[PDB]
RNA sequence: CGCGGGGUUAAGGUGCCGGAGUGGACGCUCAUCAGACACCACAAAAGGCGUUAGUACAUCUUGACAGCAGGACGGUGGCCAUGGAAGUCGGAAUCCGCUAAGGACUGUGUAACAACUCACCUGCCGAAUGUACUAGCCCUGAAAAUGGAUGGCGCUCAAGCGU
RNA sequence: ACGAGAUUCCCACUGUCCCUAUCUACUAUCUAGCGAAACCACAGCCAAGGGAACGGGCUUGGCAAAAUCAGCGGGGAA
RNA sequence: GGGAUAACUGGCUUGUGGCGGCCAAGCGUAGCGACGUCGCUUCGGCUCUUCCUAUCAUACCGAAGCAGAAUUCGGUAAGCGUUGGAUUGUUCACCCACUAAUAGGGAAAGCUGGGGACCGUCGUGAGACAGGUUAGUCCCUACUGAUGAACUCGUCGCAAUGGUAAUUCAGCUUAGUACGAGAGGAACCGCUGAUUCAGAUAAUUGGUUUUUGCGGUUGUCCGACCGGGCAGUGCCGCGAAGCUACCAUCUGCUGGAUAAUGGCUGAACGCCUCUAAGUCAGAAUCCAUGCCAGAACGCGACGAUACUACCCGCACGUUGUAGACGUAUAAGAAUAGGCUCCGGCCUCGUAUCCUAGCAGGCGAUUCCUCCGCCGGCCUCGAAGUGGCCGUCGGUAAUUCGCGUAUUGCAAUUUAGACACGCGCGGGAUCAAAUCCUUUGCAGACGACUUAGAUGUGCGAAAGGGUCCUGUAAGCAGUAGAGUAGCCUUGUUGUUACGAUCUGCUGAGGGUAAGCCCUCCUUCGCCUAGAUUUC
């Protein structure tokens, strides 16, 4: 096996951590760098391949995508940070009014039973005359920071889950001054970024997430065989990894109702499967159609973050072109992409008249 | 052959990444930030610009 | 060599572990894992355009060593041999003239010449040089395989070496 | 000709293998009750040094943080 | 038969033979004598992890009639790899290929095939003996994973340290170009794949089936039908879901400094020199980033903190401190130079500041000097403070008056700072976690992701969708082979049974247990109870 992820322990966090965002110039306008999506599953598209030099030049190709439902992330604070002969150090960080339940119950582990009161004296703060507070954090951030960071949190009532406990991360605002970046967040409290704003169609990006688990597995599965160097049983899966160099292929809107449809099929559909995503649900919110495979189980947390290099390939900077995606089930070998493409290829049924 | 860490390829990557990736990129910035830039246009001590104090060690205590 | 108190020493030490000197004098040495007492082996009449002291011989205002500007000529393409061979593919002799000096030629070069260069000589410059050995210290003088050892940190006009 | 005799060759088959994957039952696991034995100077991290190619306790370094659960087989003359 | 002896090697080993003569600096005062030259010639296989370089390949360099192509010799380099068969005829055991290549060793090791020694007797030109005796010694730690008390619980982070990852080949273009008499025949830039390795993933394809889901069928049984039991899952077909497969799919990233070597300026050494001072480039090398873990005694930011006592003021502690007693003092930079007030100054911090008073009293005389607390305005973020102004309080720079005794001739001159705790009197707040039930993104057990307080809630049914199987039970049609009665001949006589076929019927059955949806689709449950916490 390889030592470069020797320690095969479970992860300490279930979320991931982005561990390295792309180098900062104050060149580049201001944008952010992460955001975070709900791993819903895997369909079939078909691609008009435009590769100069390759076998599949002007020719269609059958390739596996991932879906990812990404509900708008709401922006509800801001962190800066400052350089240190010990590295980074938070300085201060600034909460937006009106945080929303979900984001509360982050910070509480039995939020039925207690008495909802987190933030209750911060948001005193701002309508209390004490801005002169909240504007004295900000103006320490300007003038003493060179990274800050935007808090934002997802939206998983829309996510088809049972969870209700939102997740939060730090996303860095990059490629500004640190005055412009901070009027930046603070202009952004309290409202929705869709990921159609931070990432765009055919470009390649970056997916952190912790594996499948898979429990107390032997030498044969774990390190792979026909001290620290000799393989040995242990904990397998459930490891934090950060994958590399994966196109997006598309972003749906959800509001379109015509998600699955490309310039050469004429089928309003969109992008849930017949009979609904697998152990999943349906998508029913914005959605990256990401290349290939992706770590993570179904309905896991899914860390989307830009490449920390530019670009060296021509997979990249590649427009991509789609002629059909896949819409049948996912339950068995699905033949039909709608309910009425079923409902004429076998006739009426006997149900069908009785009803009728 | 050559190495992923090899001189000359670093060389030719810089070149891509100066000459073709990077007025793509940069083009792909620009039309992001914008959308971004639509979203969220959508007495000192008493004021708070003069920052003041809020609310192990590092020398001996004395 | 009984149980205790005080004083002084031996071997060994005084940069910190560690009690006592970052003590004094004059020198030597820079090692791409120096050396800090093993001095036996590797190891020799051994390799060093490292550095210091010394011995012997030799050249020098009659101008020494280095350099720069010039000469480097004639008999004569000496004899044999070679398709060709003139100082310079080869064999053997290797003399004389003009000389300040210049090999029947030390290398480059031509098919053969030509041409360049060296030896040697002169002018300019100006004071000290050359060769071979000896003795110190320094580099190399052969090393495998878990990560480790002047005891450790570390030390360079030393905290190394000699008195 | 005969032989549960041996060998070679030919046809056929096979998870023997390329190269593994899946499934079932009893264990392994946790609980209630019951409940031993082997063995035991005292202990238990590594490296270099400890003239008798001998170290586990000495030297001098690396170091070094309570209490635990599961896996293993590395160590304990002629 | 007796004597000495347990046995060997440990800065061991490696690439260049011995003998004789000639030459030979020296030592020496004949003898030793190197380099050269001449003369004569038990064994095999199996392995995993790591290390070494004495490098087979891949990277980079120096040289060679090295035109090109292919090479050969050498240098730095261990980063990265180093195969599949035969062993079935003969031998010094070694052929077949594939590949970029099919390098050598150490840790010296276990499995697997090949291939005993003493007396006794009878004899010794020599052996024989079923004659006797006999040795054959489940725990700790290491590693891999999982929890964890203390710091109130939780959220978001930093990154010391440890590990580290990519590899080789091919094809297109350059180009039938450079080069070459011909035959032949490259490379940089650019583009696209594949091998090995590594990390993931289940759309699709294949495999697997206790979904015992549907169907078929054997034997036996429930009296027959229907519906079923048993055959430790009877056998057969399909079979979702889950798990998996270079049998499937996706992804594998960039800066600095160097080695060999090639250079620039330039002494040594009046030529010269890549080196001495200075300096440029340069390998798959080294160090980091990207990547993995997070110090359970490293740190930061934020949220809410019920009591206790959270904050503030002062009152003390028979409270703890690797150790107050003026714990006083900010330029930067050079050392073959620097500072300045621009006059000058610099070995020298043996300097500057502060420094008197019942442990520091009281009252004056006299003074605007110094110290402190509070505010207002600002400034200090590398582990966060100081300045300015104002109020109030204290204040020998000069000089006096009153007081000190008795602690008895010394006995730490109990006196500082931080932290902790006990008390008042002023302000402020009314919290969480765990057990439990639940979830399966998780799982040996703990742990983890979840949900439980009125909700887009949880649970049980149901309806719909999507998948699996393959056309249910029953009824009916003379469609129907065949088996039998009625009367008398039937050229079309009738009546019953009748396997099978057809229609109702892509029907019936199953469907989350780790599939999807719910407009009032129906029914029910709810603000608990127990422990702990600054």
């Amino acid at each position: 096996g390889s030592l470069a992820f020797l320690p095969r322990k479970r992860a300490a966090r279930h979320r991931g951590r982005v561990k390295s965002f792309p180098k900062d110039d104050p060149k580049k306008p201001v944008h952010l760098t992460a955001a975070m999506g709900y791993k819903a599953g895997m369909t079939t598209i078909v691609r008009d391949l435009d590769r100069p030099g390759a076998k599949a030049h002007k020719k269609e190709v059958v390739e596996a995508v991932t879906i990812i439902d990404c509900p708008p992330m709401v922006v509800v604070g801001l962190v800066g940070y400052i350089e240190t002969p010990r590295g980074l150090r938070s300085l201060t960080t600034v909460w937006a009014e009106h945080l929303s339940d979900e984001v509360k119950r982050r910070f509480y582990k039995n939020w039925y039973k207690s008495k909802k009161k987190a933030f209750t004296k911060y948001a005193k703060k701002y309508a209390e005359n004490n801005g002169a507070s909240i504007t004295r954090e900000l103006e320490r951030i300007k003038k003493y920071c060179t990274v800050v960071r935007v808090l934002a949190h997802t939206q998983i009532r829309k996510t088809p889950l049972k969870q209700k406990k939102a997740h939060l991360m730090e996303i860095q605002i990059n490629g500004g001054s640190v005055a412009d970046k901070v009027e930046f967040g603070r202009s952004l409290f309290e409202k929705p970024v869709t990921i159609d704003t931070i990432f765009e169609k055919d470009e390649m990006i970056d997916v952190i997430a912790v594996t499948k688990g898979h429990g107390f597995v032997g030498v044969t599965a774990r390190w792979g065989t026909k001290q620290w160097t000799v393989a040995r049983a242990g904990q397998m899966g459930y490891h934090h990894r950060t994958s590399v160099n994966h196109k997006i292929y598309r972003i749906g809107k959800g509001d379109d109702e015509a998600n699955a449809s490309t310039e050469t099929d004429l089928t309003k559909k969109k992008i849930t499967p017949m009979g609904g995503f697998v152990r999943y649900g349906e998508v029913n919110n914005d959605y990256v159609m990401i290349k290939g495979s992706v770590p993570g189980v179904k309905k896991r947390i899914m860390t989307l973050r830009k490449s920390l290099f530019t670009h060296t390939s021509r997979k990249a900077l590649e427009k991509v072109e789609l002629k059909w995606i896949d819409t049948s089930s996912e339950f068995g070998h699905g033949a039909f992409q709608t309910a009425a493409e079923k409902k004429q290829f076998m006739g009426t049924l006997k149900k069908d008249l009785q009803t009728s | 052959a050559k190495s992923a860490r090899a001189s000359r390829i670093k060389e030719n990557h810089q070149r891509f990444k100066k000459n073709i990736a990077g007025p793509v990129e940069a083009a792909r910035l620009e039309r992001l930030s914008a959308k971004l830039m639509a979203i969220a246009q959508a007495s000192g001590v008493k004021s708070g610009k003069s920052i003041g104090r809020k609310d192990s060690s590092i020398v001996f205590p004395m």
